[PDB]
RNA sequence: GAGCUGUACGUAAGCGUUGAUCCAGAGAUUUCCGAAUGGGGGAACCCACUAUCUUUAGUCGGAUAGUAUCCUUACGUGAAUACAUAGCGUGAGGAAGGCAGACCCAGGGAACUGAAACAUCUAAGUACCUGGAGGAAGAGAAAGAAAAAUCGAUUUCCUGAGUAGCGGCGAGCGAAACGGAAAGAGCCCAAACCAAGAAGCUUGCUUCUUGGGGUUGUAGGACACUCUAUACGGAGUUACAAAAGAAAGUUAUAAAUGAAGCGGUCUGGAAAGGCCCGCCAAAGACGGUAACAGCCCGGUAGUUGAAAUGGCUUUCCCUCCAGAGUGGAUCCUGAGUACGACGGAACACGUGAAAUUCCGUCGGAAUCCGGGAGGACCAUCUCCCAAGGCUAAAUACUCCCUAGUGACCGAUAGUGAACCAGUACCGUGAGGGAAAGGUGAAAAGCACCCCGGAAGGGGAGUGAAACAGUUCCUGAAACCGUGUGCCUA
RNA sequence: GUAUGAGUAGCGAAAGAAGGGUGAGAAUCCCUUCCACCGAAUAUCUAAGGUUUCCUGAGGAAGGCUCGUCCGCUCAGGGUUAGUCGGGACCUAAGCCGAGGCCGAUAGGCGUAGGCGAUGGACAACAGGUAGAGAUUCCUGUACCAGUGCUAAUUGUUUAAC
RNA sequence: UAGGAAGAGUAGUACUGCCCGUACCGCAAACCGACACAGGUAGAUGAGGAGAGAAUCCUAAGGUGAGCGAGAGAACUCUCGU
């Protein structure tokens, strides 16, 4: 789904402006590391945050 | 309908109007009643099964409700008809002299 | 689906009564009645015991009439031959 | 219809097929042409349908 | 309450005052395809397994039930791997799809056009695709509005106003608060704290669950104090906790009764028309009857009516409940958030002096002596407590059902469709898409004679009319004919 | 809707002739004889496709580039028979769908086990007859494949025939 | 071979064997071209004389006489012969 199951950030949507102001459709995405948690009492591997990630979560 | 199989019947309006008869038939789907003696027609039939033979035959035709007047035995007047519970069944009554009709 | 039920009804034409001489007979069966269906079936009603059952799909006939066009049933028919001992079906 | 609901639920079935015996017997002489009083096959088909609805509301 | 077996003529066979046809409420049956769900498939088809019963001397055949996938959950078995986990099987709840071409919330999101070219900009967060819905949705109980005085949750309408502003300061975009109205309704958690357990023993503890307390800014709570109070009372399934049973009234879905002229008279095929007379009216609405009907018919005004089911209201039932003042030592009041840098977006506001809100990446507080806002920012003052949640009414739209309305159309009009219309027809397909109303009051729809193989005619007859004869009221013009008065090689 | 062009262009490759018949009506329909054309086709089968056009009895308004007593047209009745032929209940190729699974703003994309899918592989019936239409199907002879029951002997029982 | 294993084959008898297609046209007037259209339509068989031949000319089995005619024999146009 590409989407951290912590906290639900994902890809969002916007412009790209140039100078003289051209628009531009770009996305924004998200740090979305792969790493192994405990998402029920068994672990498993999934999508986190990197910014999530930076404190409270084991691995 | 205010009347049915079998009553005694003067027209009043038409080219037939000032007779009387009986009824024979009723048709409520279209409002038409067909009296005996009123408004005969002239038929031209070719032989077939029944009347094997054709010809020029002289029969009824049915005419509408509203040319039609109930005519009291009791009394023997076109009247209005009303209505009345005689012990457990509504029969009709003559709502312009008060005797009951049946 | 009864014995009654799949027997719908005989044939009776020129073709039927020619070939009714020799011990076959044509009817109407359900459209979803297999050639063994009929047989037992036949043996329950009429009391006899059938030695073959052929059996023929016809389409439905294209008919009108006036400015209206349909087409008509749809048929399924069945023709059993009866052994060498056993009554007769009347058909009369 | 009140002449049926006091039989044992038993010999209506028995009637039921001796309807159906008859209805098969009348439709088999209409086919072939020799029947005239052709409302037996309504009057048949109505009492099966009663005496089945009958048997469905016993229960 | 007397006829009925639809359209639709019919012939045949039948049924009805023991009460038919018909009308309304509630039930049973409800083939096959379709989310289609036992497997498969080219739509309405083909082929099974496991149990139970049945048929034949047996193979063959027949009925009944179950058998898809996913999510949550209980139990049993259980791999590399010792314990266990993954997996496997059974059991119980839930989902799937549709649409009303309308309404509205989110994700994504154009160009033609305007600028008299065109790129910033407008067109526009419009069309369109996707997801989630509910009968409404969204918003909502102040980290608000505002200033020498104050208000007091949200939404819609009238003015404020084309004002203040934004803007290749071009084309153009365009507010809010104050004031007047419709409607009005408030609440529930987290945190300390009390008790209980279980688990990790991070091991004299921590950390998870359950029960109780408690939620606010002139600070509140915890904690200590006294007072009353446990059904005395209050309250409710529309938020505030939730699940049922009733009774009464009322309403919706069939209906009953319902006054007054057969008046005379002329025309006419026929009177409802003209003339001369009478009557009812809480009824002179509408339609039909051989022409224009208050008094001929169905009816209308008024007054009655529900065995059955659905809606609604009052009450019973049922269920749930502590709220006052004082100290306020010590503790709490939402953490990777609020803010900041960078890059974007929405706010009428195009990065500008740019407050306010959201997104992505990085950096990263205080905590009641505290925190935020008043269009950069600082001091003073004023107002208010974010980072958890719920909430009716005033608002938007009509696929539909009941009753009506129109200085709205009247067959080339009005829906594409007044007629067996999304049909006939066109296309591989998505898709496009017509033409076609009128006999007569009543079929009384031309018996019979003559010409002809029929078609079609000429008489006769029905009819007020047949020059109304199964495209049948009226029947114009272009177009095609016969006769003839005047002129013409 | 109806005209002028106009009773004009056209009537869509090809050998017909006569005598009888039916009929209100015959160059065009039926029969007979002569003649002529194709003959690696203009002959005989069977796929795809079409969907009743097939046969019998009636009909001549419209269709047929004329006529029509006729017809692939109108009306009413009829007609297609399988253990062995072709296809399912057998198998797979290209390709398609695809439990879990990987990927991705939504929708969805790719794909494992598995399943579909002949144009191919496998598999037992031949010759005759039938004047309205069916024939390896119906009928007469003769056959073959798979299975069940039943009669008769035969054979084995856990150092175990099959 | 793994495995199942109290039934097994043998001979002869009689019995049993489902669904779908089955008419008709199929180098054509019935299929694809708006038409009863000089076009297109896969495969099997495809005889004789002369001939190497499925070439060519005339024929067999079999199938047809082509859905407007008759009558005159000008110009001109087209297909042909000297
Ligand atoms: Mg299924
Ligand atoms: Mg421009
Ligand atoms: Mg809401
Ligand atoms: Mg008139
Ligand atoms: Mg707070
Ligand atoms: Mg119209
Ligand atoms: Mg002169
Ligand atoms: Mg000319
Ligand atoms: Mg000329
Ligand atoms: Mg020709
Ligand atoms: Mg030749
Ligand atoms: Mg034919
Ligand atoms: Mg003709
Ligand atoms: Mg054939
Ligand atoms: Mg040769
Ligand atoms: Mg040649």
């Amino acid at each position: 789904a590409k989407e951290c199951v912590i906290t639900g950030r994902k890809s969002r949507s916007g412009n790209k402006r140039s100078h003289a102001m051209n628009s531009s459709k770009r996305t924004w995405k998200a740090n979305l590391q792969k790493v192994r948690i405990l998402v029920n009492g068994k672990p498993k591997k999934v999508w986190v945050s990197a910014r999530a990630l930076k404190s409270g979560k084991v691995e | 309908m205010h009347v049915k199989k079998g009553d005694k019947v003067k027209v009043i309006t038409g080219k037939d109007k000032g007779k009387s008869g009986k009824v024979l038939a009723a048709f409520p789907k279209k409002d038409r009643v067909l009296i005996e003696g009123i408004n005969m027609v002239k038929k031209h039939t070719k032989p077939s099964n029944i009347n094997p033979q054709g010809g020029i035959l002289n029969v009824e035709a049915p005419i509408h409700v509203s040319n039609v007047m109930l005519i009291d035995p009791k009394t023997g007047e076109p009247t209005r008809v009303g209505y009345e519970v005689k012990g457990d069944k509504k029969v009709r009554v003559a709502k312009k002299s008060g005797e009951v009709i049946d | 689906m009864d014995a009654r039920d799949i027997i719908k009804r005989p044939v009776v034409t020129e073709e039927s009564t020619s070939i009714l001489d020799d011990k076959k007979y044509t009817f109407e069966v359900d459209t979803r009645a297999t050639k063994t269906q009929v047989k037992y079936a036949i043996e329950e009603i009429f009391d006899v015991k059938v030695a073959k059952v052929n059996v023929m799909n016809y389409k439905g006939k294209l008919k009108r009439m006036g400015r209206y066009a349909g087409y008509t049933n749809k048929r399924r028919k069945a023709i059993v031959t009866v052994t060498a001992d056993s009554k007769e079906i009347q058909f009369f | 219809a009140n002449d049926i609901r006091d039989l044992s639920t038993t010999e209506i079935q028995d009637q039921e097929k001796a309807l159906k015996e008859e209805l098969f017997n009348l439709r088999f002489q209409l086919a072939t042409g020799q029947l005239e009083n052709t409302a037996r096959i309504r009057e048949v088909r109505k009492a099966i349908a009663r005496m089945k609805t009958i048997v469905r509301e016993r229960e």
